[PDB]
């Protein structure tokens, strides 16, 4: 017999003592040694419920990532409309590494086993687990990257499909791997590279999948203008800020070829972890690179009094807590008493 | 396991010519998220280490000339040389690594050239050699082409047979043609005796069968 | 420069061991990828086995496992290969290859074989070990201008024997024929050289023989007859 539970959970990775790179760091200050023998118990009979929007797991992680990046890429200026905070900015040695969680005594974690598990509802399915799947925190919009990948179909994820706005996550079944590069001109000045064939072959299966849920035609468009971390693919490659227009991605006309994105290395950001902006120190020397799993993407519906038989989608994240969710949505907390 | 399977086995191709070498998987090599072929081409000269011309299936290594092209998808590959040099004859390979690693059965690729004449030698066994209980008579064809020749050994006018061994070098890399030595061992007793040594050939370059002599006792 | 050196290599009894060493230099050899791949006389290429830049990964040959080894010193820079079992299925020559790597799978894997040792020959046969006896063979020879001299390698076991022209000085019309097996069961060669036939006192032509399975280093001086 147990019920529900909200407990402030601890880390686990192989994070290096030696490393400079900073996930390292902060992962040998705040997390233990991963568990070696992960004892799973397959527990079956069993039915029980998760919900991945509403998962305390998720805003620990947002707290736990905004401190990371706090006392890691500690940007120049930081503004709140009224705190004006000035600081120093050196340059970091960045990339993310898998981050497990688990639960104190007395709690312990369900892991939803069905392998169409949607993010909310029943599973048969159940195994009690110890510790979560390493997971790596790549903060990014419109795509997710070097996340897991679900196992059968496309899994549509959202909390009400059938209201208009509310943030979609497509969890892709195979991956799509995206190439984004700083050459040695323009120092900021870069682009991403990535096959048409496969990613126009993805997104005929996403709208398949979209088909599934709405009987109408699924018609993909670039966002017509939010702010520049939502109308394009915005991510960070070790240190440094890319904002990537993806408008050859998502205008229907994806072709046959190699596609450059054209992206830039911007200074001056809108910061994720809250409101407010950001300003970091030029990029670094060299050629900076970041080869990813596109594992994700965050779609977000044209509304309307849609008689129109077309239904557009347009990408947009904002919420960095979907990107923690779609990796944590299998992943809810109990309490033995 | 992969199976990589080649074909043709071996072909040839006149000079200037067009030459295509076929490379199969056994299963599909081509992995998707990269739209990446984990084929590769190597070429091995006569007497060399194999050298790698291709990776990735039509990405050339540095320094490879433009008449190598790799190219295909999935499990159908194929290596194509647009305008053949002689430095070319060589056997190639193809290899997967997209599961460990795995090798072609190789092709071999002969140039076809004109008709070259041999120039027959013949050698005296060595002094070193006679003390010694053994005699060999080395007889020597010189850059010919094509590869069939017919050396026939004559001593005092008598027809030997089933005492010679024949020795082909591989096709040269410059001027496409082929070195061939005909050795004939006969113990200390019958080289004293016999006086006239000479092997005859026949070729398709030489319109007569053409016999090289020396006799035992020159200088 | 990139330089692979295989070393070993010789008359191995049936189901007898041998131990093949690669000496590497001129690149980050404890940052590379390394494999040992084989040739059997006049057949083809076929991969044997390779090793990571810190030893924990080995992948073997389905044929192979069980009975070699591979090994790396990377404070030596060497590579090595323990073989134990042998059997004729294992005479061959041995390359030493240095693997570039590849991403597959967003992550680093062996790729392809970009640079390839000399190799280094391994016979496995129920013989014994014999050194070469050298011979010359003169000029006179002479055809349009051209003389041809060569030396006589005869009766020797096993493979190979390696033949230079004064050091290594001639290389053009030098044709170094194949080994033949003859009746006894041992090996014989005939190397020829074609030169300009005026040379012949102006210019001193000397062979270099070499039968590393049985240390010995003829060097024979040919001279018209
Ligand atoms: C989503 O997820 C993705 C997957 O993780 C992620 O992508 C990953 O991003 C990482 C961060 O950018 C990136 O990390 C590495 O990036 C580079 C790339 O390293 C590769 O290339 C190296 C060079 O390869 C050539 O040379 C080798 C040695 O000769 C040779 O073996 C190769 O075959 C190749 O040779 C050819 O090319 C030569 C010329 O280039 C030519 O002469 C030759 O003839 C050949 O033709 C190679 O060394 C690397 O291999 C090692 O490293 C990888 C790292 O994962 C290992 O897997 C691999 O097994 C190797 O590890 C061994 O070797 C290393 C060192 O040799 C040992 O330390 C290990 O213990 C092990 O023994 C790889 O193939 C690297 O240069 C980076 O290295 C930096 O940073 C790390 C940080 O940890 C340090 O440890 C390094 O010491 C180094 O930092 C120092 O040096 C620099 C330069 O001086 C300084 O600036 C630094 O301050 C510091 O002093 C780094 O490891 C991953 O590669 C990448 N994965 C991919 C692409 O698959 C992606 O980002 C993520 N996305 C998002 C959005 O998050
Ligand atoms: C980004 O996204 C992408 C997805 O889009 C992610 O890609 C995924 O990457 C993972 C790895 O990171 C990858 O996982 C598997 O990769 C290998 C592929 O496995 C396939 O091929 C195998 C070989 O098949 C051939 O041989 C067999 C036997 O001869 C024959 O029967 C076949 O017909 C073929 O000829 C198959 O064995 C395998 O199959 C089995 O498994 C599948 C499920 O995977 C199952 O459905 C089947 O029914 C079978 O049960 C499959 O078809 C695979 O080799 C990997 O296994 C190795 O690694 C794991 C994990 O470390 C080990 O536990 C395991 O023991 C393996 O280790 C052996 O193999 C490696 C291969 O190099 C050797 O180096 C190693 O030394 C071991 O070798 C010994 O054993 C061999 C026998 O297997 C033997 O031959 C050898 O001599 C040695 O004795 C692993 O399972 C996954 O597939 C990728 N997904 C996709 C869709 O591509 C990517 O990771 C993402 N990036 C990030 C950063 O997250
Ligand atoms: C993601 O996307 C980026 C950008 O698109 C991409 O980056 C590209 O990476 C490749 C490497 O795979 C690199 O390719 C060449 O890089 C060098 C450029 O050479 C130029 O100059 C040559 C003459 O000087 C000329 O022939 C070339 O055509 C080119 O104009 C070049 O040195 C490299 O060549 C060496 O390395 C490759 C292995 O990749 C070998 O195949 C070659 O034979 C050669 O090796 C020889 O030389 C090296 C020293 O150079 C020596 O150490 C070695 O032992 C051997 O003797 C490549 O041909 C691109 O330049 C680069 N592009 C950019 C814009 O950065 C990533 O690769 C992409 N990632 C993925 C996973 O796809
Ligand atoms: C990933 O999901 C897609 C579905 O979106 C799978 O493709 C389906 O495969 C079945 C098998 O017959 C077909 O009937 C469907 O029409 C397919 N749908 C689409 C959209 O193509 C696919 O098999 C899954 N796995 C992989 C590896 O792609
Ligand atoms: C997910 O499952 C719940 C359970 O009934 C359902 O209400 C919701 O519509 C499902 N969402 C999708 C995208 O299938
Ligand atoms: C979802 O949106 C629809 C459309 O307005 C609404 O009828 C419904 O009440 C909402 N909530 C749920 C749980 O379906
Ligand atoms: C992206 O590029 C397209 C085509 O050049 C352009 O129409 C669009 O405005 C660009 N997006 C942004 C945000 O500038
Ligand atoms: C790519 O998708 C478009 C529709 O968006 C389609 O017209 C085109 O044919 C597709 N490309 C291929 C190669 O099928
Ligand atoms: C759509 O994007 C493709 C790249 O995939 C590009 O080639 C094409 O010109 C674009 N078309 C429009 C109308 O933007
Ligand atoms: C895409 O490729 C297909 C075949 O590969 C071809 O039929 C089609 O015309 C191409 N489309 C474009 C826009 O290049
Ligand atoms: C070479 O070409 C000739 C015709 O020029 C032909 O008779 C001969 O068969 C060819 N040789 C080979 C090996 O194909």
């Amino acid at each position: 017999v147990w019920r529900d539970a909200d407990t402030t959970l601890f880390c686990a990775s192989d994070a290096k003592a030696h490393e400079t790179e900073v996930h390292n760091v902060w992962a040998t200050h705040a997390c233990v040694p991963t568990d070696p023998n992960p004892q799973e118990i397959h527990l079956v009979n069993v039915t029980e419920n998760f919900n991945m929007w509403k998962n305390k797991m998720v805003e620990q992680m947002q707290e736990d990532v905004i401190s990371l990046w706090d006392e890691s890429l500690k940007p120049c200026v930081k503004l709140t409309g009224g705190s004006v905070i000035k600081q120093a900015c050196p340059k970091v040695s960045f990339d993310p590494i898998p981050i497990h969680y688990c639960t104190p005594a007395g709690y312990v974690i369900l892991k939803c086993n069905d392998k169409n598990f949607n993010g909310t509802g029943p599973c048969k399915n159940v195994s009690s687990v110890q510790c979560t799947h390493g997971i790596k925190p790549v903060v990014s919009t419109q795509l997710l990257l070097n996340g897991s990948l679900a196992e059968e179909e496309i899994i549509i994820r959202s909390e009400n499909l059938t209201d208009n706005a509310k943030n979609i996550i497509v969890h892709l079944n195979k991956s799509v791997e995206i190439n984004c590069t700083r050459p040695s001109g323009d120092i900021r000045k870069a682009y991403c590279e990535i096959d048409g064939t496969e990613w126009n072959k993805t997104l005929t299966q996403v709208a398949e999948k979209l088909k599934e849920h709405f009987n109408k035609t699924i018609v993909y468009q670039p966002p017509s203008g939010g702010d520049l971390e939502i109308t394009m693919h915005h991510f960070n490659c070790r240190g440094e800020f890319f904002y990537c227009n993806t408008t050859q991605l998502f205008n229907n006309s994806v072709g046959n070829s190699t596609i450059k994105l054209p992206c830039r290395i911007k200074q001056i950001i809108n910061m994720w972890q809250g409101v407010g902006q950001a300003m970091y120190a030029p990029p670094i020397s060299g050629a900076i690179n970041c080869l990813s799993n596109i594992t994700g993407i965050l779609l977000t519906r044209d509304g309307g009094g849609n008689n129109r038989s077309n239904e557009t989608f347009r990408p947009g994240g904002g919420n960095i807590k979907d990107n923690w969710r779609s990796e944590l949505y299998k992943y809810k907390v109990v309490e033995i008493e | 396991d992969i199976v990589m399977t080649q074909s043709p086995d071996s072909l040839a191709v006149s000079l200037g010519e067009r030459a295509t070498i076929h490379c199969k998987s056994s299963q599909s090599v081509l992995y998707r998220p990269n739209n990446r072929n984990y084929v590769a081409w190597y070429q091995q000269k006569p007497g060399q280490p194999p050298r790698l011309l291709i990776h990735w299936a039509s990405f050339r290594e540095s320094g490879v000339p433009d008449r190598f092209t790799g190219s295909g998808s999935g499990t159908d590959f194929t290596l194509t040389i647009s305008s053949l040099q002689a430095e070319d004859v060589a056997v190639y390979y193809c290899q997967q690594y997209f599961f460990l690693y795995s090798f072609g059965g190789g092709t071999k690729l002969e140039i076809n050239r004109t008709v070259a004449a041999p120039s027959v030698f013949i050698f005296p066994p060595s002094d070193e050699q006679l003390k010694s209980g053994t005699a060999s008579v080395v007889c020597l064809l010189n850059n010919f082409y094509p590869r069939e020749a017919k050396v026939q050994w004559k001593v005092d006018n008598a027809l030997q047979s089933g005492n010679s061994q024949e020795s082909v070098t591989e096709q040269d890399s410059k001027d496409s043609t082929y070195s061939l030595s005909s050795t004939l061992t006969l113990s200390k007793a019958d080289y004293e005796k016999h006086k006239v040594y000479a092997c005859e050939v026949t070729h398709q370059g030489l319109s007569s069968p053409v016999t090289k002599s020396f006799n035992r006792g020159e200088c | 420069e990139v330089q692979l050196v295989e070393s070993g290599g010789g008359l191995v009894q049936p189901g007898g061991s041998l131990r093949l060493s690669c000496a590497a230099s001129g690149f980050p050899f404890n940052r590379d990828w390394m494999t040992w791949v084989r040739q059997a006389p006049g057949k083809g290429l076929e991969w044997v086995a390779n090793i990571n830049m810190d030893g924990d990964k080995k992948d073997y040959v389905d044929s192979v496992k069980g009975r070699f080894t591979i090994s790396r010193d990377n404070a030596k820079t060497s590579l090595y290969l323990q073989m134990n079992s042998l059997r004729a299925g294992d005479t061959a020559v041995y390359y030493c290859a240095r693997i570039r790597q590849v991403s597959k799978y967003l992550q680093w894997y062996p790729g392809v074989f970009e640079m390839w040792g000399q190799g280094t020959m391994v016979t496995v046969s129920s013989a014994s070990t014999k050194g070469p006896s050298v011979f010359p063979l003169a000029p006179s020879s002479t055809s349009g201008g051209t003389a041809a001299l060569g030396c006589l390698v005869k009766d020797y076991f096993p493979e190979p024997v390696t033949v230079s022209w004064n050091s290594g000085a001639l290389t053009s019309g030098v044709h170094t024929f194949p080994a033949v097996l003859q009746s006894s069961g041992l090996y014989s060669l005939s190397s020829v050289v074609t030169v300009p036939s005026s040379s012949l006192g102006t210019q001193t032509y000397i062979c270099n023989v070499n039968h590393k399975p049985s240390n010995t280093k003829v060097d024979k001086k040919v001279e018209p007859k």
